[PDB]
């Protein structure tokens, strides 16, 4: 447990730790105003609330 | 001697055309909504196809296109329900402008 051996490793360890950081704040908030592929329920449910299913009769 | 109804019918290009499927009609652009362009053919509903990027200039109001029809209107019937679901629009392909 020398930090003085060990340095190219943690560098490894620390670089990463970065990277990913900034990857979990880049997906969150991208994903929900992104618009890729699916869409989402919120605004999903607007879509079939505009053309309701009917089992009954009017 | 006044025409009836029933000559009318018969006569008219629609019924004469056939099935929509995969027939060459001529359409009018009515509506521009950005890219999208809104297009009567002599039916009951229009069709919604969106400008083409080669030459998207040219399609204004009044523009004469050519389509090739797939269906005169959009329906089906998904699970539960008692009546068709229809978007009040016929699917069309766009395939430039009438070049008279």
């Amino acid at each position: 447990f020398r930090d003085d051996a060990c340095r190219k490793e943690i560098q490894g360890f620390l670089d990463c730790a970065a990277r990913a950081q900034e990857a979990r704040k880049m997906r969150s908030i991208q994903e929900t105003l992104g618009e890729s592929g699916s869409l989402l329920p919120n605004k999903l449910n607007k879509l079939l609330q505009r053309f309701p299913n009917k089992p009954y009769l009017s | 001697n006044v025409e009836s109804f029933a000559s009318m019918l018969r006569h008219s290009p629609l019924t004469q055309m056939g099935p929509a499927k995969d027939k060459l009609v001529i359409g009018r652009i009515f509506h521009i909504v950005e890219n999208d362009l809104y297009i009567d053919f002599g039916g009951k509903f229009h069709c919604v196809c969106r400008r083409p990027e080669v030459d998207g200039e040219k399609y204004q109001k009044g523009t004469r296109v050519r389509l090739r029809l797939l269906d005169l209107e959009l329906t089906s019937r998904f699970l539960g329900a008692t009546t068709d679901t229809t978007v009040l629009e016929a699917n069309a392909v766009l395939l430039g402008i009438q070049e008279s």
